[PDB]
């Protein structure tokens, strides 16, 4: 348990968001990671 | 959609529920149109 706490001692740097251009989600601003293949993260974040 | 009542007889005309940002972007296009219409070389309602 202590090690899990140790491993989670991080600061989250503020990210950026992009509006959804599709009707699958309500045009939400998705946190956008730099670099490609974030869409797998986008799909996981918004299964809808 | 706001608490204040306003007559909209073309709600039959198709529209989704736009986010405040979506309305703002449409509004920005209206503003650019107004500036070009008045041939405005200066920024107009930019804070708005």
């Amino acid at each position: 348990l202590l090690e899990f706490v140790l491993d989670n001692l991080y600061l989250n740097r503020h990210t950026g968001f992009s509006q959804d251009h599709t009707p699958f989600t309500e045009g939400a601003n998705l946190r956008s990671l730099p670099g490609p293949d974030a869409e797998k993260w986008y799909s996981i974040m918004y299964p809808t | 959609e706001t608490q204040y009542p306003v007559d909209r007889y073309l709600d039959w005309i198709p529209s989704l529920r736009a986010s405040a940002a979506t309305a703002a972007t449409f509004a920005e296009w209206v503003n650019t149109s107004m500036k070009t219409a008045f041939d405005l070389s200066d920024m107009l309602l930019e804070p708005l």
